[PDB]
C-alpha cells in the first residue's frame, strides 16, 4: 500500500513531492555546513584546527547546495508538478525514468556523505582540480567516491531532461504551438536541454580523473604529458551552463509569480521572454573561460571571452526590464511570494551587475577568487534561486498540499530571510576588494571586522529557515481549506481543484485552431 | 486564493511550544557539538 | 520470398487496434487530432463529446494569441468563452 | 484505490499536529545534525 | 595590504593597478546608475492606484529597450580591452626573476647571473618578533628593485598555486609543467603583501608572498650579501 | 504465437504485467529484490567499516 | 527507392566481397615486427597507483611478447 | 658580441604568457648548435649566450632535471 | 476509464532496483580500487543485468502484447533515443576534444612533437581499414534488413540481421585481439591514455550495440516485429549508424591523423 504508492511511483505529483522532501533535508545539510563555514570564520583563530577538515566543509557545502537543494527541488519538483498540469498532459511520458531519477539521487547523497566520512576527505573545492585532487595530495576513495556522486547525479538529471523535453514537445494537445506554453514549460524544455547538452561533458572530464586516479594514465598530470587546463576547460565548459540552469526555472518561476500576483492576464512580452531565454541558454555555451582569466590564456581570447559575457548580459536586462515592465497598471496584490519575487529582482539585478564588474579580466587580474566571486555567486545563488524557490513553494503550497500558510508569519519569515542574506553577503564585497583570497580557514587581522558582521548575518538566515519549517508544520497544524482561487481561467494547474486527485485529464482537453 | 477556517485552529500557547520544540531540537545536537571542540581535539 | 512479416491490421491488438480501426473511418473518440465543426453563435455552437458530466475547453478565440484560456463546461445549455463569448455545448456519449 | 484529497496526497499521515511535529523535528534535525557529527568524526580520527 | 574597515581596494603602487582602480570607479558608478533605475523604477511603479489590466501593444519600444544596454556595455567594454591589451606590450625587462610554488611554501631564483635561490615560509604566531604581523610575514623576503620593468616567471612543483600580490596588481597561476610570466614595477619602495589563492591542500592560508622593493644599488648589495 | 500471448495478457485479474505470468516473475522479483537489498545493506556495511581506520 | 532486391544486390556485390578482398590484403600483410630495443623512459610506463587485478604491476591486456615492464622486458 | 647580457629579452615568436616553450627550444637549440658546430669542429662558445637563456628562464629543477635525463640518454627532444 | 491516448503504466520495481544497482556499481569500484573486493561489484553487475531484463521485457509486453504503443508512444519513445544519442555525441566529443587539445600542442616532457618518442603508433593502412570495412559493411547490411522490413520480407531479412550481428560480433572480437598484440600500454603517455580511453568506450558501445542488435534479433524471430511498427529495429539501425559514425570519426582522428 505505501511501497506501491511511494516507492514504486509512477506518476509525477508523487516524484515531485519526493523531490520536495529530499531537497529540504538536503538543503538543511548544506545549512548546517554553511553555518560551520561561518562558525570558523567568524573570530580570528582555528575552532577546528587545520584547514584540510575545512575545506571537506567548503565543498561538502558547495556540492549539496548545488546538487541536491537547487537541482531536484527547483527542476525535478515543479516540473513534475507543473509542467504535466500546465500543458494538460495525464502524466509524464516515461514515468519509469522519472523514479529512476528520484531513486539514483539518495545513493549520489550517500556515496558523497561516505566520502565526506573517508578520513582523507574531498577537501579541494567543488572544482576538482588535478594534481590536488590527484593521488597523491589525496591518496585515498574519498575522491572516487566524490566522482561517483557527481556520476550518478548526472545520470539522474540527463533521465529527467530527456523525459522533461519529450513531454512538453510531444504531451501537447494537437492544437497548441509551442508558444501557446506557460513560461515556466519553456524555461525547463531549455534547461532539460542544456542539462543534456553539458552533463556529459564533465561525465567524461570526471571519468578521466578517475582513470588518472587509478589505472595510471597522463591526462591531467605534467610529469607524464597531459595538463590540468583541460581538466579546466571540460570542467567550465559545463560549468557555466550549470549555473545557468540553477537560474532559468527560477526565471520562470518569477515570472509565473509577477504574473499572477499583479492581476495580469499575461507577461508583458511573450516573446521577448521565450528569445531572452533560448538567447541565454544558446550563449551560455561559449563563455566558459571568463572562470580562467588567470590561468595565462591569450589576450585575444579572454578578449573574446568578455565580449562574449556583454553579450549574454543583454538579453538578461531584457528580461529583468520586462519584469519590471510586467507590473505596469496592475492590482498588486501584497503577497509573500510578491515580496519574495520583488527581493529576486533587486538581489539578482545586484549579482548579475557585481557578475558583470567581474566578466572584465583586467579587473578579474585583481578579483580571482577573492570574496567578491563569493559575493556575486551568492547574490545570484543563495539569493536568487533561494529566493525563487520560496517564491514557488508559497505560491504553490496551496496546490501542493492543500493547505493555505499563514502569510504573516511568511511576511516575517521573508523579513528576517532578507535581512540575514543581506548583511551575510554585503561585506564579502569589501572583503574581496581589500583582497582576502577564497578558501581560508584563518584570516589576518585586518579582515576581522567585516568577517565579525557577515557571520553575524549568517545567524539570521538560521532563524528564518527555522520559523521556515514552522510556517510549514502551522499550516498542517491548522488545515484551513481552499474555497476557491483567482485567476484560474489563465492558469491551468488550479483548475482540478486543492491538491488535484491521482488521475488528472483522463478526459483530456479541448482546444481547436480551426 | 481563500481559506477555509481551520477545522483543528491552535492557539498562541501550543504554537508558542512548536517554536520552543524547534528552536531545542535544533539546537541541542549542533549546540552540543560545538560547546566542546578541544575534548574531540584530546584535552 | 514471399511474406512472412504481418502486418499490423491482425496482429495489432488493444489501444492500438482502437484506434487503428476508429481511425480509418474519420473517427477520433481518443483525441489525437485538433476537433472539428467550428462556429461561435448560440445556434451553432462548438460541440465538444465526452465520458463525464463536465470537461476541460482551452479557448484560442483569436488568432496569434500567446495564452490559451481554459473553462470547465458542464451538462445542460452553451456556456460561453469567459471573455470572447463563444459558444460551447457538452454532448457525453462517445466511446 | 489510494486517498484523495487534502492531507493524504502526503507519504505521511497528518491527522495529529504533535506527532507530526515530532516528525518534522526529528527529519530535518537529522538533517541539520549530520554534518556536524562528520565534522566531530574527522575532528576524532586524529 | 589591508587596513581595518577597508571597503575598497588597496592602493595602487605599479601603474597597472592605477589604471584598474580608475577602471573600478568608472564600472561602479555604471553599476551604482543602473542599480538606482532598477531601484527607482521598483519603487515607483508599485506605489499607484491606477491601474490597466488589458490588452497593451507588445512591440513598440524594443528598439530603445535594445540599443541602451548595448551602448552601456560598449561603454564599458572599450576601456577594458584597452587595459586588457595594456598589459601585453613589449616588455624589455631588466630582472628576471623565477618563482617555484613548493607544497605549502615558496622557492625563489635569481639566476640571470650567479644563480641564487632560496625559500620562502611564514614566521609562526607564536615566534613572531614584536610589531610584525600574523599570516603575513616570511623568513626570507623577496627583495627587487623598484621603478625598472622585472620579468616574474611562476611555476609550481606538484599542485596549483596562485602568486598574488594585490597591490602591485599580479595574480598569476602557478600550473605544475608550465611556466607563466608576469612583470612587475613599482613607483614606491617598501614592502608588499600578498598570498596564495588557488586551493593547494591543508596549509592553504599558509603561504604568504613579501615583495620587498629598495633602490637598485642596494639590490645589488642584497645580492652580493646573499651569495 | 503472439496473439494467444496477447490474450494471455488482457486479463481484468488486476494484476500488474510483472506479475502476470504467475509463479517464474513472482520467483525472479523476489530474488531480485532480496538481492539488491541484501546487497545495499552490505554496501552500507562496506561503507561503515572503510570510514574508520586502522 | 525502397527497395529490397537492390539492396541485397548492393550489399553481395559490395559489403562482403570487399570485406574479403580487405581480409586477404590483411592476410599477407599479417607480419610482426622484431621487438625494439628498451629505453627506460619516464613519461611512458608510469607506475603512480598499483592495478587493481593479479599481482598489481600488470595491466589487464599485458602481453609479455609485446608489452614492457617498467623494469625491462619479461623472460 | 652579444654579451654584456642582462637578462633574457622580449623574443617576439613567442609573446603570450605562457613561456615553457621559449625556453624549451633555447636549451635544445643550445644542444643542437654545441652538436653542429663539434661536428664542424670550430668554436662551440661563440652560442654560449644560447646557454646563459635558459640560465635566465625556465628553473634549475627542469634544467637539472633535461641534464640528467641527457647524461642517461632519455632525452625526449632530437638532438 | 481513459480517453487520450497516452499509455499509464502500473507501478513498477526497477526504478528502485536499478538505481541501488548503480549504487552497487560505484561502492564496488571504489571498493575494487582502494580494498581489492569483487562480490560487491559483480553483485552489483548481476542486478543490473536483472533489472534491466525484466524492465525490457515488460517494455516488450506492453508494447506487443497489450498494444499500449499509441503513434504518439512511439514519437515520444523516438525523441527519448534521439535525446540519448546527442547525450552520447557530446560525451565521445568531450574525448576527442581531450584527444585534439593532447595533439595540438605537444608538451615538452613528449619533446614536442605527435607520436612521442618511445612509442610506436598503428599505420592506419594495415587491419584497422579492415574493421573499418566491418562495420560499414554491417551498416550496409542493416541498411538492407530494414528495406526487407518495410517491404515485408522475412527471409531475407534473417539472413541480413544474422550476417549483421556476426559482422559485429567479428569487429569486437577483431578490436579485442589487435589491442592483444598492440605494441603500448595505458600507462605509456597522453597517446596511450586518449587512445584507449576512446577505443575502450567505443569497444563497450558496440558491445552494447550487438547485445541490443541480439535481443532484436530473438524479439524479430518471435513475429514481434511487424510490417510497420518495428520501433525496436528503427533503434537498433539508429545505434547502429551511431556507433559507426563514431568509430570514423575516432579512425580520422587517431589513426590516421598523427599516425
Ligand atoms: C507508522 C507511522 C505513520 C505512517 C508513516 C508515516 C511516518 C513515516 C514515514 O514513512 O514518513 C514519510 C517519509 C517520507 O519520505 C520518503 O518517502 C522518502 C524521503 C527521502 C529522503 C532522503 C534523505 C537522504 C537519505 C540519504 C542520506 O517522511 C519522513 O520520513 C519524514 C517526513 C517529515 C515531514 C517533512 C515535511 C517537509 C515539508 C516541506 C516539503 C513539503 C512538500 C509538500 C508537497
Ligand atoms: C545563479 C547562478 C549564476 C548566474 C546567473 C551567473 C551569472 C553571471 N556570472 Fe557567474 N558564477 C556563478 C553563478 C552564476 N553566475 C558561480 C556559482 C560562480 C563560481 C565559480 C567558481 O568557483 O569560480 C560564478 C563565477 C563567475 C565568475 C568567476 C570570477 C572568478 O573566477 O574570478 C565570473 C566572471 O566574471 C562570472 C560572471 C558572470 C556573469 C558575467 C553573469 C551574467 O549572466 C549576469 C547577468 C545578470 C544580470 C541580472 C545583469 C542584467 C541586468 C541588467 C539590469 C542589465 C545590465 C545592463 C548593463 C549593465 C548595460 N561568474
Ligand atoms: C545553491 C548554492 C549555494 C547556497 C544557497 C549558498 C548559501 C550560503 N553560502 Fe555558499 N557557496 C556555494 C553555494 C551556495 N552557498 C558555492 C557553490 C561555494 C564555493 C565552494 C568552493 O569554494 O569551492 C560557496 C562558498 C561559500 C563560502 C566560501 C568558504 C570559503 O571559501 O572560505 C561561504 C562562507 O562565507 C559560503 C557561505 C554561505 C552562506 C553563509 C549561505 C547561506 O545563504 C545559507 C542559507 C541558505 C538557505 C537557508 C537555503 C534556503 C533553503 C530553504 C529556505 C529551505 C528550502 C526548503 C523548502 C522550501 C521546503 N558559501
Ligand atoms: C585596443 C583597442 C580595442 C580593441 C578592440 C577589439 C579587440 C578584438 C579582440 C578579438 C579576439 C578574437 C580571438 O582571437 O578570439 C579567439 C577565439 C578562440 O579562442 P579559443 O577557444 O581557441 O581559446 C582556447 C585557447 N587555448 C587553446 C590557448 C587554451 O576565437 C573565437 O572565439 C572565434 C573567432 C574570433 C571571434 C571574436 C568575436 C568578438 C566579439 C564576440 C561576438 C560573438
Ligand atoms: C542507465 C539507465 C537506463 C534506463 C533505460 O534505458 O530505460 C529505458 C526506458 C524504459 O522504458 P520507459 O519508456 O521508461 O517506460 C515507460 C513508458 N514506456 O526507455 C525509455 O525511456 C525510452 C528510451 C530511452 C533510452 C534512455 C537510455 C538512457
Ligand atoms: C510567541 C509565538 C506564537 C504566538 C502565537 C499568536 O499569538 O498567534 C496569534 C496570531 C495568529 O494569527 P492571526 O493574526 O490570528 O491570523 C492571521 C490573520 N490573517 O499570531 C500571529 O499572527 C503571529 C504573532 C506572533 C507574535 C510573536
Ligand atoms: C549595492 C551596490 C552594488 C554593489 C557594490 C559592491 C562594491 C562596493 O561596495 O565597493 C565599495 C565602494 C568603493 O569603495 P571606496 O569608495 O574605494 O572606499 C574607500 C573610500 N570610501 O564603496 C562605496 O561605494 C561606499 C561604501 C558602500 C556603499 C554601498
Ligand atoms: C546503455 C543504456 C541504453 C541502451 C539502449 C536503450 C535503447 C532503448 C530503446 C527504446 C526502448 C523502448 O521502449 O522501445 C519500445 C520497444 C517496444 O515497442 P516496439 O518495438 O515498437 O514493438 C513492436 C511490436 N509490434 O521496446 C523495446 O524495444 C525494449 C526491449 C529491447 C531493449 C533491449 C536493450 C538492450 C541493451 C543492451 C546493453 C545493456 C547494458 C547493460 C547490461 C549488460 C552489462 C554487461
Ligand atoms: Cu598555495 Cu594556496
Ligand atoms: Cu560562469
Ligand atoms: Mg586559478
Ligand atoms: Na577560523
Ligand atoms: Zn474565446
Amino acid at each position: 500500500m505505501f511501497i506501491n504508492r511511494w516507492l514504486f511511483s509512477t506518476n509525477h505529483k508523487d516524484i515531485g513531492t519526493l523531490y520536495l522532501l529530499f531537497g529540504a533535508w538536503a538543503g538543511m545539510v548544506g545549512t548546517a555546513l554553511s553555518i560551520l563555514i561561518r562558525a570558523e570564520l567568524g573570530q580570528p583563530g582555528a575552532l577546528l584546527g587545520d584547514d584540510q577538515i575545512y575545506n571537506v566543509i567548503v565543498t561538502a557545502h558547495a556540492f549539496v547546495m548545488i546538487f541536491f537543494m537547487v537541482m531536484p527541488m527547483m527542476i525535478g519538483g515543479f516540473g513534475n508538478w507543473l509542467v504535466p498540469l500546465m500543458i494538460g498532459a495525464p502524466d509524464m511520458a516515461f514515468p519509469r525514468m522519472n523514479n529512476m531519477s528520484f531513486w539514483l539521487l539518495p545513493p549520489s547523497f550517500l556515496l558523497l556523505l561516505a566520502s565526506s566520512m573517508v578520513e582523507a576527505g574531498a577537501g579541494t573545492g567543488w572544482t576538482v582540480y588535478p594534481p590536488l585532487a590527484g593521488n597523491l595530495a589525496h591518496a585515498g576513495a574519498s575522491v572516487d567516491l566524490t566522482i561517483f556522486s557527481l556520476h550518478l547525479a548526472g545520470v539522474s538529471s540527463i533521465l529527467g531532461a530527456i523525459n522533461f523535453i519529450t513531454t512538453i514537445i510531444n504531451m501537447k494537445p494537437p492544437a497548441m504551438t509551442q508558444y501557446q506554453t506557460p513560461l515556466f514549460v519553456w524555461s525547463v524544455l531549455i534547461t532539460a536541454v542544456l542539462l543534456l547538452l553539458s552533463l556529459p561533458v564533465l561525465a567524461a572530464g570526471i571519468t578521466m580523473l578517475l582513470t588518472d586516479r587509478n589505472l595510471n594514465t597522463t591526462f591531467f598530470d605534467p610529469a607524464g604529458g597531459g595538463d590540468p587546463i583541460l581538466y579546466q576547460h571540460l570542467f567550465w565548459f559545463f560549468g557555466h551552463p550549470e549555473v545557468y540552469i540553477l537560474i532559468l526555472p527560477g526565471f520562470g518561476i518569477i515570472s509565473h509569480v509577477v504574473t499572477y500576483y499583479s492581476g495580469k492576464k499575461e507577461p508583458f512580452g511573450y516573446m521577448g521572454m521565450v528569445w531572452a531565454m533560448m538567447s541565454i541558454g544558446f550563449l551560455g555555451f561559449i563563455v566558459w573561460a571568463h572562470h580562467m582569466f588567470t590561468v595565462g590564456l591569450d589576450v585575444d581570447t579572454r578578449a573574446y571571452f568578455t565580449s562574449a559575457t556583454m553579450i549574454i548580459a543583454i538579453p538578461t536586462g531584457v528580461k529583468v526590464f520586462s519584469w519590471l515592465a510586467t507590473l505596469h497598471g496592475g492590482n498588486i496584490k501584497w503577497s509573500p511570494a510578491m515580496l519574495w519575487a520583488l527581493g529576486f529582482i533587486f538581489l539578482f539585478t545586484v549579482g548579475g551587475l557585481t557578475g558583470i564588474v567581474l566578466s572584465n579580466s583586467s579587473l578579474d587580474i585583481v578579483l580571482h577568487d577573492t570574496y567578491y566571486v563569493v559575493a556575486h555567486f551568492h547574490y545570484v545563488l543563495s539569493m536568487g534561486a533561494v529566493f525563487a524557490i520560496m517564491a514557488g513553494f508559497v505560491h504553490w503550497f496551496p496546490l501542493f498540499s492543500g493547505f493555505t500558510l499563514d502569510d504573516t508569519w511568511a511576511k516575517a519569515h521573508f523579513a528576517i530571510m532578507f535581512v540575514g542574506v543581506n548583511m551575510t553577503f554585503f561585506p564579502q564585497h569589501f572583503l574581496g576588494l581589500s583582497g582576502m583570497p577564497r578558501r581560508y580557514s584563518d584570516y589576518p587581522d585586518a579582515y576581522t571586522t567585516w568577517n565579525t558582521v557577515s557571520s553575524m548575518g549568517s545567524f539570521i538566515s538560521l532563524t528564518a529557515v527555522l520559523i521556515m519549517i514552522f510556517m510549514i508544520w502551522e499550516a498542517f497544524a491548522s488545515k484551513r481549506e481552499v474555497m476557491s482561487v483567482s485567476y484560474a481561467s489563465t492558469n491551468l494547474e488550479w483548475l482540478h481543484g486543492c491538491p488535484p486527485p491521482y488521475h488528472t485529464f483522463e478526459e483530456p482537453t479541448y482546444v481547436k485552431v480551426k | 486564493v481563500s481559506a477555509k477556517p481551520a477545522k483543528t485552529p491552535t492557539s498562541a500557547v501550543e504554537q508558542a511550544v512548536g517554536i520552543s520544540a524547534i528552536v531545542v531540537g535544533f539546537m541541542v545536537p549542533a549546540g552540543w557539538v560545538l560547546a566542546h571542540l578541544e575534548s574531540y581535539k584530546k584535552s | 520470398s514471399g511474406g512472412g512479416v504481418p502486418t499490423d491490421e491482425e496482429q495489432a491488438t488493444g489501444l492500438e487496434r482502437e484506434i487503428m480501426i476508429a481511425a480509418q473511418k474519420g473517427l477520433d473518440p481518443y483525441n489525437m487530432l485538433p476537433p472539428k465543426a467550428a462556429s461561435g453563435t448560440k445556434e451553432d455552437p462548438n460541440l465538444v463529446p465526452s465520458i463525464s458530466n463536465k470537461r476541460i475547453v482551452g479557448c484560442i478565440c483569436e488568432e496569434d494569441n500567446c495564452t490559451v484560456i481554459w473553462f470547465w463546461l458542464h451538462k445542460g445549455e452553451s456556456q460561453r468563452c469567459p471573455n470572447c463569448g463563444t459558444h460551447y455545448k457538452l454532448v457525453p456519449h462517445q466511446m | 484505490h489510494y486517498e484523495e484529497g487534502p492531507g493524504k496526497n502526503l507519504p505521511f499521515s497528518v491527522e495529529n499536529k504533535w506527532r507530526l511535529l515530532a516528525m518534522m523535528t526529528v527529519y530535518f534535525g537529522s538533517g541539520f545534525a549530520a554534518p556536524f557529527f562528520i565534522v566531530r568524526h574527522q575532528l576524532l580520527k586524529k | 595590504m589591508a587596513y581595518p574597515f577597508q571597503l575598497g581596494l588597496q592602493d595602487a603602487t605599479s601603474p597597472i593597478m592605477e589604471e584598474l582602480m580608475n577602471f573600478h570607479d568608472h564600472t561602479l558608478m555604471i553599476v551604482f546608475l543602473i542599480s538606482s533605475l532598477v531601484l527607482y523604477i521598483i519603487s515607483l511603479m508599485l506605489t499607484t492606484k491606477l491601474t490597466h489590466t488589458s490588452t497593451m501593444d507588445a512591440q513598440e519600444v524594443e528598439t530603445i529597450w535594445t540599443i541602451l544596454p548595448a551602448v552601456i556595455l560598449i561603454m564599458i567594454a572599450l576601456p577594458s580591452l584597452r587595459i586588457l591589451y595594456m598589459m601585453d606590450e613589449i616588455n624589455n625587462p631588466v630582472l628576471t626573476v623565477k618563482t617555484m610554488g613548493h607544497q605549502w611554501y615558496w622557492s625563489y631564483e635569481y639566476t640571470d647571473y650567479e644563480d641564487l635561490c632560496f625559500d620562502s615560509y611564514m614566521i609562526p604566531t607564536n615566534d613572531l618578533k614584536p610589531g610584525e604581523l600574523r599570516l603575513l610575514e616570511v623568513d626570507n623576503r623577496v627583495v627587487l628593485p623598484m621603478e625598472l620593468p622585472i620579468r616574474m616567471l611562476i611555476s609550481s612543483e606538484d599542485v596549483l598555486h596562485s602568486w598574488a600580490v594585490p597591490s602591485l596588481g599580479l595574480k598569476t597561476d602557478a600550473i605544475p609543467g608550465r611556466l607563466n610570466q608576469a612583470t612587475v614595477t613599482s613607483n614606491r619602495p617598501g614592502l608588499f603583501y600578498g598570498q596564495c589563492s588557488e586551493i593547494c591542500g591543508s596549509n592553504h592560508s599558509f603561504m604568504p608572498i613579501v615583495l620587498e622593493m629598495v633602490p637598485l644599488k642596494y639590490f645589488e648589495n642584497w645580492s652580493a650579501s646573499m651569495i | 504465437k503472439v496473439p494467444e500471448l496477447q490474450k494471455f495478457f488482457q486479463k481484468a485479474d488486476g494484476v500488474p504485467i510483472h506479475l502476470k505470468r504467475g509463479l517464474p516473475d513472482q520467483m525472479l522479483y523476489r530474488t531480485t529484490m532480496a538481492l539488491t537489498l541484501g546487497g545495499t545493506i552490505y554496501c552500507l556495511i562496506a561503507l561503515y567499516m572503510a570510514s574508520q581506520p586502522r | 527507392g525502397a527497395g529490397a532486391n537492390t539492396w541485397r544486390l548492393l550489399t553481395f556485390v559490395l559489403a562482403l566481397p570487399g570485406v574479403a578482398l580487405c581480409s586477404l590484403n590483411c592476410w599477407m600483410h599479417a607480419g610482426h615486427h622484431e621487438r625494439p630495443e628498451f629505453i627506460p623512459y619516464h613519461h611512458l610506463r608510469i607506475r603512480t597507483k598499483p592495478f587493481a587485478w593479479g599481482d598489481g604491476n600488470h595491466t589487464l591486456f599485458h602481453n609479455p611478447h609485446v608489452n614492457p615492464l617498467p623494469t625491462g622486458y619479461e623472460h | 658580441k652579444i654579451k654584456n647580457y642582462k637578462t633574457a629579452p622580449f623574443d617576439s615568436r613567442f609573446p603570450n604568457q605562457n613561456q615553457t616553450k621559449n625556453c624549451w627550444q633555447n636549451y635544445l637549440d643550445f644542444h643542437r648548435c654545441e652538436k653542429a658546430m663539434t661536428a664542424k669542429g670550430g668554436d662551440v662558445s661563440v652560442c654560449e649566450w644560447y646557454r646563459r637563456v635558459y640560465k635566465s628562464l625556465c628553473p634549475v629543477s627542469w634544467v637539472s632535471a633535461w641534464d640528467d635525463r641527457i647524461a642517461e640518454g632519455t632525452f625526449p627532444g632530437k638532438i | 476509464h481513459q480517453t487520450h491516448a497516452y499509455h499509464m503504466v502500473n507501478p513498477s520495481p526497477w526504478p528502485l532496483t536499478g538505481a541501488f544497482s548503480a549504487l552497487l556499481l560505484t561502492s564496488g569500484l571504489v571498493m575494487w580500487f582502494h580494498y581489492n573486493s569483487i562480490t560487491l561489484l559483480t553483485l552489483g553487475l548481476l542486478t543490473n543485468i536483472l533489472t534491466m531484463y525484466q524492465w525490457w521485457r515488460d517494455v516488450i509486453r506492453e508494447g506487443t502484447y497489450q498494444g499500449h504503443h499509441t503513434p504518439i508512444v512511439q514519437k515520444g519513445l523516438r525523441y527519448g533515443m534521439i535525446l540519448f544519442i546527442v547525450s552520447e555525441v557530446f560525451f565521445f566529443a568531450g574525448f576527442f576534444w581531450a584527444f585534439y587539445h593532447s595533439s595540438l600542442v605537444p608538451t615538452h616532457d613528449l619533446g614536442g612533437c605527435w607520436p612521442p618518442t618511445g612509442i610506436s603508433p598503428l599505420n592506419p593502412l594495415e587491419v584497422p581499414l579492415l574493421n573499418t570495412s566491418v562495420l560499414l559493411a554491417s551498416g550496409v547490411s542493416i541498411t538492407w534488413a530494414h528495406h526487407s522490413l518495410m517491404e515485408g520480407k522475412r527471409n531475407h531479412m534473417n539472413q541480413a540481421l544474422l550476417i549483421t550481428i556476426m559482422l559485429g560480433l567479428y569487429f569486437t572480437i577483431l578490436q579485442a585481439s589487435e589491442y592483444f598484440e598492440t605494441s603500448f600500454s595505458i600507462s605509456d603517455g597522453i597517446y596511450g591514455s586518449t587512445f584507449f580511453m576512446a577505443t575502450g568506450f567505443h569497444g563497450l558501445h558496440v558491445i552494447i550495440g550487438s547485445t541490443f542488435l541480439i535481443v532484436c534479433l530473438l524479439r524479430q524471430l518471435k513475429f514481434h516485429f511487424t510490417s510497420k511498427h518495428h520501433f525496436g529495429f528503427e533503434a537498433a539501425a539508429w545505434y547502429w549508424h551511431f556507433v559507426d559514425v563514431v568509430w570514423l570519426f575516432l579512425y580520422v582522428s587517431i589513426y590516421w591523423w598523427g599516425s
